[PDB]
């Protein structure tokens, strides 16, 4: 989801969540939050978020 | 003719031998007489086995074999029958005598009903035909008994909650195991079987006394034999239920002890305050009452005497009758000393010793009181003393005695204590008593702390026993968790007993915190007991434990003895520590204890002896050298003093025995007067301390003895008969026996030393470097004792560090609280139960392995005076007197002071086992044991005759070994590794002579040819056994030294080392170069994984490997990665048919479980009359376990690798322990080959010397420039026959490769980056890559070939580089080497820097323009966006190069990628795009927060089913973030290296895999039905189809740890450093 | 160079020794063996010299490097001091028969 | 060497307020702590958890649980711990620290 | 120190023998270690794990 790995096939936009594919609506948006300012994030998570 | 007599006797025995039956409760006829039946079967089996040795056995072979079979079948059936019967018995008693269990457990009751129905039908069938033969002929009786055993066991494990509910009734059952509790409950009627369990439930009750009917309990007995008669007997008939009459027995025991004390006091009061004591009346009084009661009465009488004196002195200035109390104690002590000087019955002697100790304390206290002018009974220096007030007017007998110390007051518990050792009452002991009694009065726990061996545990036990309390010691470890501690607390609270937890800081800190609240609530319950407001006629005091309301008896206490000085111990939280009162116990009074013990044992010079022995121990501690196995503490002195007492008694007995045969003037007083007490003490000191000393310390300790004990000499008793028995055993085991200074004399002395250590210590260690004759010493001692004493000796050898501690000691189930025995627990419990007469045999439990505090400290209560193994389920197992705990170790650098002080010591030096002894052993086995399975024996005897002159003292081999120790070797050098390699090579030479005789049946080899062959082969074998693990220059050094010192003829070549020669069977030195022809390789297997170019190193290493392997000797190949170790081993195995190799790839996390899974797949376990045998599934085949990284697996903090210990156990002992049922499994047709890098490499650990002594090591270095030129020169000549016009370029191209490779191997090393390893593997890949780019080409100019060469160099060398300057250097030096070896070419057409090759724009892999490739990649990404992933990508040059590299790797079998770069660089996206370009399905594991190892295993099974069964090409793309555990990487390492996971498919999964592989192989047109062949095909399909792409971020520490964690990732995967965007 | 008898005359810095306890016990054992006494029958007397290199009795051993913390020693006479450490030039340890 | 659990117990005794005290080490300790906190937040009851520094991972989840909670005004949660770097920073910021 | 039949009876010689033995062992180990470190720092011998 954070990588925006969408598959557009058969007029359908699919996002693969776990083992299940879901029709992704264009109006979806996600905000990740934390209350700890000192938490360290791994570089892979840092590359996928703003 | 006598053999037929033996067969006839066996036939007549079993034609009439009937199993003996006995009526059981009119319910059936059970079988008794097990010992007789088993002994008869065993001795007939022994006779049948022995008659095979006779040369007349053949005529009677068949029948004899038949009988053997029958005997074994018998030995099968009844070996089950008994257990079944035993179990059934108590199970029946449980399902018939209790009607509540039927409603409580209906399903279990009905299951047991069916089981008992079948059991009784079998009983009736046995009753009709009691003959053993017909019982054995019952149809399916074996399977019937096996099924009955399984079913009865299941019912047993089902009855657990019933066991708990019954434990609630009689709380002492809380300290009895489930097996024993079932046996007690089910055998309530047959009370005799209860006897063995009383010592579990009582402090001193070892057995109960029963009337003739066995229906009335008349009294109780101790282990020694002391008996107490109940004042009123307890009738079992009146109270049939077992817990009821057990409670009555306990109450009557307490009341009887109270009444006996009431009588003992009123009789001893006469002895007190009396001027003179008649010895006869005194000794009669001591004999009349129990030792506990006698000491208690003496303490009382002294107490009221002192009270009367102090009350009389209330006037202050009045006369002091305290002197009269002193005088009475003096007179009584004089009588006691006079008694102990003369011989006494042992029980009476121990009573006298206890009386002496107590009255010595009383004398000291009275002297202190008189010295300080004490005249008031309320003064504290009297109140601080422990006082005893007895009030006969008290109505309750249990309350007549009160024990008071300071303000603390206690009631005597009246627990029967039997006869127990009582401590010397030292000032430290007085302080301990005072502090602990103050803690008890405050309802606080006690906490003695200090270094090991100071008396903490003993002091707590002595305090409890002085109060008549049942004291229970627990050897705490990390498995004593919250629930186990809670259950133990419940048991002690309901019983009212004292709990002493030693090593209590070995619990986890969280568990200590959790246990604190149980301790707090129990302490509150004790305080409500103290509350006077509380009345005894009210609700019983109760606290909440484990969410249950548990009654708390006021007599219980909780004590913890610990050592804060040990590092790694858990710190106690403050809230826990405030619940305990702590006392430091650091400096025990050694002199006082020594004096009191010597005075009580009867030594007249006790003062002088103690004043000499204690400073002697100090001088031994300080003057003698420092060794880890040295202890001169309180335990050592205590052992010496007890031994001195024993030696004094045996010397008095010997003196009177000599007097019997010389007159009759036997006066015990005269013997006491003329008795060498100092000589006795010297004898004890020597027998206890001499075996532990190193050679240089023995004269030091003798000089100390002369200094402290002048004129006293110690002489060992000449133990002849034992020495002839050991000599016979040495003769029959090919061992060297010597006497004194002869060869083997030191080892024989060490054997004798171990013998007298076994007679004084139940726990002992033999410590000495690997190869010191230790194992042979104890084994030969065991056999000699078996022959001399008639007692069968059985040894259980455990490698405690080859298994987990849970598998060693056992596990308490977290949920069901069910206990599973460990290996040592199971063995000791089997010995204790004595189902098959284990208690009548000598039982030696030998821990042959490394000692560390984690596992050995669980034996602290076993090795000390407790002799108890304490388990976290509250069970304690007593060590039987016939059991010795032994440790066979090479060092003790990780053992602590407690373990060292808790075990006798025998030190073995390297000088104990001389090299001549080893040579004699080898030559004796050569001359006696034939190698074939006699002409072969004749050949061996002749070879031994030839080799004997070189195997003498200061001979050829000894000098060679001495010189080789000075040489440098890739591993540590040990004597036995070289000697074993040499002996195996000589055995191979004997087999070579035999095979030559086979080739020439007409003219066998003569003696002269044999001599010339054997001498040269001995030189050759010495060379390869002493320098085969070293580099070339060391080999030349050893060879030239041999040339200097040898008389054997040698090659006359001037500058060629002897190591370059073999020995032909005609006894001539022939150069190895004669077996290295210049081969021309067929063009289609150029640089193939199987092709090997013959070289001097290849031919020599292959021959040595053949020699070691054909003997099944385990071996290790060591060398730099890519040195050709695996290649050489496979080449050697190709010359060995009937050998199947199986490759295991070790990582840092490798455990024995990998080997176990490999055995599960490739081998089978089978029952044989001699045990479990693990053998390869394929018959007639020897299986080689090839471990590729044997020295990588993690070394723990105590220097032990578990898998190395396990492999050592398999190699030396021929097997291991199956931990599911704790059974010994013997290996058959399984050998071991390991490969490794030098231990100095990062992540590599040195191998244990005990492992190396069995394992010859061969050093395989990188091929030198000439060898590389020759090998790859042949490859190039083979490959460039594709284009004839390029033939003349074979030599330059190879040269170029070599030069560049060499330069690369110099420019980039592991110091810079952990993955900068370059080996001939790069050269092989270079040749293969050029060859693949040449096959479909009809012609090519030289510039095109140079372009291919440069492109392959860039792919192989530059792609792994991290820094830009390294890549620049590689790029420039490619041009440099290219133009150095290939002049007269156009530079631009061959070295145009954008060197790109592809097969995307053409059928063939040809150079591709960057712009055309860019257009093609854009066109393909256009389709890729709409078909797989709609993520637009910006396309730059590095992306094009990266996708070309990924395509190259995806077009190779087992093509695995290690993409290292910053996150977000597009590694995964590019991998998926290239996989889509190649028709590869992309697989990624869907990691979530709850993703575990089982999920990864299922994903691996899915991907392997798709890749190996469905022939689907899958790119398994996985990131480092996907690795949630190290097991993921352990699975991935094996999958990368071999394309198979040994344990991934098990059970139904394996059957489904077999079905799918069958249906997939039938689709491929192959005829495969066998599971092995189908699995091999599946592995090959996985190899060719699956491509693993590992993605990870650059991290120096992370990458370095990654190399050790998953080695295959750096040698089976192509590494691509994408890094960050430039 | 001189034999083992020269070990008794040499002054020893107790701190430099790896195990000074063993040195003290060895000196006690030496004195007890010279007079055929026991270790427990010897008591230790301490003499502090103004300068090193003094007359060593057969039962006396020289020790250097001892640092007196909290006191000063004049004429084998201790007095309370406000200084942290005071160097003791040479300490003669003499093992003599105990008169209790 | 110092422990403030006794201070909390004495404080609860003086205020005549009931308090449940739990050691944190055991898993049953975790379950009892959760139940006691859930009961106390609805009744003003006092909860004390001792040696919480031994369970930092559980401490983070405890902080997250406490953040989304509106307990009774009289409810008080005491967390006794050693001065340990393993204690989570978020818990330290959420609560008020007293050094003993 | 050289062991002698009459030197073994001297407690001072015994203690000093222990002293000199352990001191010589430690001295040899430390000197060899420092020489190896020097040779490493001159780029003449390869760095082992120890
Ligand atoms: N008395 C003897 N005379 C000759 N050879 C002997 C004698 N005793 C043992 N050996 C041989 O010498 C070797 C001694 O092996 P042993 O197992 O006794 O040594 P160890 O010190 O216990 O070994 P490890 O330290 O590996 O456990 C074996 O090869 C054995 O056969
Ligand atoms: N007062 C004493 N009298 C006699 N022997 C004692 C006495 N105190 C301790 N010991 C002995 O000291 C040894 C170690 O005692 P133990 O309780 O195991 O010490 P610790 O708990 O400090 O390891 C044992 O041999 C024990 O019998
Ligand atoms: N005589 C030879 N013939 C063919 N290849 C050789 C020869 N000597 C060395 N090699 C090469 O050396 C490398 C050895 O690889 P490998 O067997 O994995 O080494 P190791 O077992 O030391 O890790 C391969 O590239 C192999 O082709
Ligand atoms: N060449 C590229 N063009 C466009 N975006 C890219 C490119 N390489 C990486 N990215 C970015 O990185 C994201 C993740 O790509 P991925 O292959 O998962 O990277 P990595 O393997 O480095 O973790 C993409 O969704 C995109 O936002
Ligand atoms: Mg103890
Ligand atoms: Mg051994």
């Amino acid at each position: 989801v954070l990588n925006r790995e969408v598959r557009r096939t058969g007029g359908r936009v699919l996002i693969t969540l776990g083992d299940q594919d879901i029709d992704l609506s264009p109006s979806f948006v996600i905000f990740l939050s934390t209350r700890d300012p000192t938490v360290e994030f791994p570089p892979d998570l840092c590359s996928r978020v703003t | 003719m006598a053999l037929e007599e033996f067969l006839k006797q066996i036939r007549e025995v079993w034609n009439t031998y009937e199993l003996d039956l006995v009526n059981y409760q009119n319910k059936c006829r059970l079988i008794r007489g097990w010992d007789d039946l088993f002994n008869k079967v065993k001795e007939h089996i022994n006779s049948v086995s022995a008659m095979k040795l006779s040369p007349y056995y053949k005529v009677f072979e068949e029948d004899a074999l038949s009988w053997e079979d029958k005997l074994n079948r018998i030995m099968a059936l009844f070996d089950v029958w008994i257990d079944v019967q035993r179990r059934w018995v108590y199970l029946e008693g449980i399902f018939t005598g209790s009607a509540d269990i039927k409603h409580l457990l209906p399903v279990e009751t009905q299951r047991f009903q069916s089981i008992s129905t079948e059991f009784l039908a079998l009983m009736k069938k046995v009753s009709k035909s009691p003959l053993v033969m017909d019982v054995l002929n019952i149809q399916g009786v074996q399977r019937s008994l096996e099924r009955l055993a399984d079913l009865l066991g299941k019912i047993q494990k089902a009855l657990g909650e019933y066991l708990e509910r019954e434990r609630s009734s009689f709380p002492r059952f809380y300290f009895v195991g489930d097996e024993d509790l079932l046996e007690i409950i089910g055998n309530s009627k047959n009370v005799a079987k209860l006897q063995k369990h009383f010592k579990k439930m009582f402090a001193g009750v070892s057995s109960i006394i029963l009337n003739e009917d066995n229906s009335v309990v008349l009294g109780i007995s101790s282990r020694e034999g002391e008996e107490v008669m109940f004042k009123t007997p307890v009738s079992i008939t009146e109270h049939p239920k077992i817990n009821e009459w057990l409670t009555l027995v306990e109450k009557e025991m307490r009341v009887t002890l109270a009444k006996l004390l009431a009588e003992s006091v009123t009789e001893v009061e006469i002895f007190g305050k009396a001027t003179s004591i008649d010895p006869n009346t005194y000794i009669t009084w001591i004999d009349k009452y129990q030792a506990q009661l006698v000491v208690l009465s003496a303490q009382i009488a002294w107490s009221e005497n002192v009270e009367t004196a102090l009350s009389s002195m209330g006037g202050g200035g009045d006369a002091a009758p305290l002197h009269s109390v002193l005088s009475n104690v003096e007179v009584t002590l004089n009588v006691l000393a006079d008694s102990v000087l003369m011989e006494q019955p042992p029980l009476r002697r121990r009573k006298l010793e206890h009386l002496i100790t107590e009255l010595v304390h009383q004398r000291d206290v009275t002297r202190s009181l008189i010295k300080s002018k004490i005249d008031n009974a309320k003064s504290f220096e009297w109140l601080s003393q422990m006082r005893f007030y007895f009030d006969p007017k008290q109505t309750d007998v249990l309350q007549q005695l009160s024990i008071q110390m300071a303000n603390a007051k206690f009631n005597y518990g009246f627990e029967y204590l039997g006869v127990q050792d009582k401590l010397v009452q030292t000032p430290l002991t007085d302080r301990c008593y005072l502090t602990m009694t103050q803690a008890l009065e405050a309802r606080l726990g006690g906490s003695p702390f200090g270094p090991a061996g100071t008396g903490k545990t003993e002091s707590v036990k002595a305090l409890g026993h002085q109060l008549g309390r049942f004291v229970l010691v627990f050897n705490c470890d990390e498995t004593f968790d919250f629930q186990a501690m809670g259950r133990i607390f419940v048991g002690l609270c309901q019983v009212g007993a004292w709990g002493c937890f030693d090593e209590f800081n070995r619990l986890e800190e969280r568990m200590l915190s959790a246990v604190s609240q149980q301790v707090q609530c129990i302490q509150e319950a004790l305080r409500e007991h103290s509350n006077p407001n509380y009345d005894k006629t009210s609700a019983p005091i109760t606290c909440e434990l484990l969410n249950k309301q548990v009654k708390v008896s006021p007599d219980m206490a909780i004590f913890i003895t610990m050592n804060p000085g040990y590092a790694g111990r858990s710190n106690l939280p403050d809230n826990l520590k405030k619940l305990f009162r702590s006392l430091a116990m650091t400096k025990p009074d050694r002199q006082l204890i020594a004096q009191v013990m010597l005075y009580s044992q009867g030594f007249r010079t006790a003062e002088v002896l103690a004043n000499k022995i204690v400073p002697f121990f100090k001088l031994c501690d300080e003057q003698l050298s420092s060794q880890s196995h040295y202890d001169f503490g309180l335990r050592a002195l205590k052992s010496v003093l007890v031994s001195a007492g024993n030696v004094k008694r045996e010397r008095i007995q010997k003196i009177k025995r000599e007097k019997e045969e010389r007159g009759e003037a036997v006066d015990e007083g005269e013997i006491a007067e003329n008795l060498p007490e100092q000589e006795i003490l010297i004898q004890s000191v020597c027998e206890t301390m001499v075996p532990k000393l190193v050679a240089e310390d023995i004269p030091l300790l003798f000089s100390l003895l002369s200094d402290v004990f002048p004129g006293v000499q110690y002489h060992r008793g000449e133990m002849t008969a034992l020495r002839e028995e050991l000599k016979k055993v040495c003769q029959e085991m090919y061992l060297t026996y010597g006497d004194g200074e002869e060869v083997g004399g030191m080892w024989v002395e060490k054997v004798l030393q171990l013998y007298q250590i076994t007679q004084i210590n139940h726990g002992l260690m033999m410590v000495g470097p690997s190869g010191s004759g230790k194992s042979m010493a104890w084994r030969v001692l065991l056999k000699a004792l078996e022959r001399l004493e008639g007692v069968e000796g059985v040894a259980h050898i455990i490698d405690p560090k080859a298994i987990s501690k849970d598998h060693l000691y056992g596990t308490l189930d977290p949920n069901t609280r069910e206990w599973t025995d460990g290996l040592f627990t199971h063995v000791l419990r089997k010995i204790i139960d004595s189902v098959r007469g284990e208690l009548q045999k000598r039982q030696w439990i030998v821990f042959d392995g490394d000692v560390d505090p984690e596992w050995v400290e669980n034996l602290n209560s076993v090795l000390d005076d407790n002799k108890l193994l304490t388990l976290p389920n509250g069970e304690r197992l007593s060590l039987p007197p016939n059991v010795r705990i032994m440790f066979e170790v090479q060092d003790l650098k990780y053992a602590t002071l407690a373990t060292v002080s808790r075990c006798g010591m025998v030190w073995f030096s390297e000088d104990v086992l001389s090299t001549d002894m080893i040579f004699n052993n080898f030559l004796a086995r050569l001359r006696s044991i034939p190698l074939d399975e006699s002409p072969m024996l004749q050949i061996q005897r002749d070879a031994a005759t030839i080799m004997q002159p070189y195997f003498t003292s200061n001979g050829l081999v000894t000098k060679a070994l001495e010189h080789a120790f000075q040489l440098e070797h890739i591993m540590d050098l040990t004597r036995l590794r070289c000697l074993g390699s040499l002996f195996s090579m000589l055995h191979q030479a004997c087999r070579n002579v035999a095979q030559y005789n086979a080739n020439h049946p007409d003219f066998p080899m003569q003696i002269e040819q044999l001599e010339r062959y054997i001498q040269r082969y001995l030189v050759y074998a010495i060379l390869w056994s002493l320098s085969g693990d070293s580099r070339l220059k060391m080999r030349a050094e050893l060879g030239e030294y041999i040339r200097r010192i040898t008389t054997v003829p040698l090659p006359t070549a001037p500058n060629i080392p002897i190591i370059d020669y073999e020995v032909s069977i005609s006894g001539e030195w022939s150069p190895w170069q004669a077996k290295v022809p210049q081969i021309e390789v067929e063009t289609h297997k150029v640089a193939a994984p199987d092709v090997v170019v013959p070289t001097l190193d290849t031919v020599r290493h292959e021959a040595l490997l053949y020699t070691w392997l054909a003997e099944h000797k385990p071996l290790v190949l060591c060398g730099p990665p890519g040195s050709g170790k695996t290649m050489t081993l496979f080449s050697a195995l190709r010359a060995l048919p009937d050998m199947e190799v199986v490759g295991l790839n070790f990582s840092s996390a490798t455990t024995p479980e990998l080997l176990l899974k490999t055995f599960d797949h490739y081998c089978e376990y089978r029952r044989t009359p001699n045990g479990v045998v693990l053998a390869p599934v394929q018959l007639g085949k020897w299986l080689v376990l090839f471990c590729d990284e044997i020295n990588l697996p993690d070394m723990d903090k105590y220097g032990t690798q578990r898998v190395i210990s396990f492999i050592r156990q398999m190699v030396e002992h021929g097997g291991f322990y199956r931990t599911s049922d704790q059974t010994w499994v013997k290996l058959e047709r399984i050998q071991f080959v390991g490969a490794c890098n030098p231990p100095t490499d990062p992540g590599r650990k040195p191998l244990s010397h005990r492992f190396l002594r069995h394992v010859p090591v061969v050093y395989v270095d990188y091929p030198g420039p000439a060898s590389l030129t020759q090998i790859y020169g042949t490859f190039n000549r083979a490959m460039l026959r594709l284009i004839p016009s390029l033939r003349t370029y074979a030599e330059p191209l190879t040269a170029a490769m070599v030069e560049f490779y060499t330069m690369s191997q110099e420019r980039f090393t592991q110091d810079t980056q952990p993955h900068y390893i370059y080996s001939p593997r790069e050269m092989t890949r270079w040749v293969r890559g050029i060859f693949e780019a040449l096959r479909p080409l009809e012609t090519l100019p030289v510039e095109g070939l140079i372009r291919i060469w440069a492109h392959e160099a860039l792919r192989l060398f530059q792609d792994r580089l991290v820094e830009d300057e390294e890549r620049r250097w590689t790029d420039e030096n490619i041009d440099t080497v290219a133009l150095k070896h290939f002049p007269n070419i156009d530079r631009e057409k061959a070295m145009s820097r954008p060197i790109l090759y592809s097969n995307w724009l053409s059928k063939d892999y040809i150079p591709v323009d960057q712009e055309e490739l860019r257009d093609y990649v854009k066109a393909r990404l256009k389709v890729f966006y709409e078909e797989e992933l709609d993520v637009p990508l910006v396309l730059f040059n590095e992306v094009l190069d990266h996708v070309l590299r990924i395509d190259r790797i995806f077009r190779q079998p087992q093509g695995h990628l290690l993409l290292i770069g910053v996150s977000g660089a597009g590694k995964t996206t590019l991998s998926r795009f290239v996989a889509w370009m190649n028709g590869l399905s992309v697989y990624q594991i869907k990691v979530h927060r709850k993703y575990t190892g089982e999920d990864f295993d299922e994903d691996l099974r899915t991907v392997l089913r798709r890749s190996g069964c469905k022939n689907e090409k899958i790119a398994f793309i996985m990131d480092e973030s996907n690795v949630l555990d190290s097991g993921f990487l352990e699975r991935m390492n094996t999958l990368l290296a071999n394309g198979e996971v040994p344990g991934l498919f098990e059970g139904d999964e394996y059957a489904t895999l077999m079905t799918q592989c069958k249906e997939g192989a039938q689709k491929e047109g192959l005829m495969l039905d066998s599971h092995e062949e189908l699995y091999k095909w599946f592995t090959s399909q996985v190899i060719r189809n699956l491509h693993v792409v590992f993605t990870m971020n650059p991290s120096s520490e992370g990458l370095k740890d990654r190399a050790a964690t998953s080695p295959a990732l750096f040698n089976r995967c192509v590494l691509n450093w994408f890094g960050d965007w430039s | 160079s001189g034999g083992a008898k020269e070990l008794k005359n040499i002054h020893v810095c107790l701190g430099g020794l790896f195990v000074p306890e063993a040195y003290i016990t060895a000196t006690r054992q030496y004195v007890a063996q010279a007079n055929s006494w026991s270790l427990e029958e010897l008591c230790l007397e301490v003499n502090v010299t103004t300068s090193q290199g003094a007359t060593l009795d057969a039962c006396s051993f020289g020790v250097t490097g001892l640092k007196l913390q909290g006191a000063t020693c004049n004429n084998n006479k201790l007095s309370l001091s406000n200084a942290i450490s005071t160097a003791l030039p040479l300490t003669q340890l003499r093992w003599v028969k105990q008169t209790n | 060497g110092y422990d403030a659990s006794g201070h909390v117990e004495d404080l609860a005794a003086e205020q005549n307020t009931q308090i449940t005290s739990i050691a944190i080490g055991s898993a049953e300790g975790f379950n009892q702590a959760d139940k006691a906190i859930n009961t106390a937040v609805k009744s003003g009851r006092w909860v004390m958890l001792k040696n919480v520094h031994l369970a930092p991972g559980w401490l983070m989840q405890l902080e997250k649980k406490l953040h989304s909670l509106q307990p009774h005004a009289c409810f008080r949660l005491f967390l006794t711990m050693e001065i340990n770097p393993k204690v989570p920073v978020n818990l330290l910021r959420a609560g008020r620290i007293f050094v003993f | 120190l050289k062991r002698t039949v009459e030197n073994i009876k001297d407690p001072l010689f015994r203690f000093f023998e222990r002293e000199v033995k352990m001191g010589a062992k430690l001295l040899q180990d430390v000197r060899q270690d420092l020489a190896d470190v020097v040779q490493v720092c001159e780029g003449k011998k390869k760095q082992t794990n120890y």
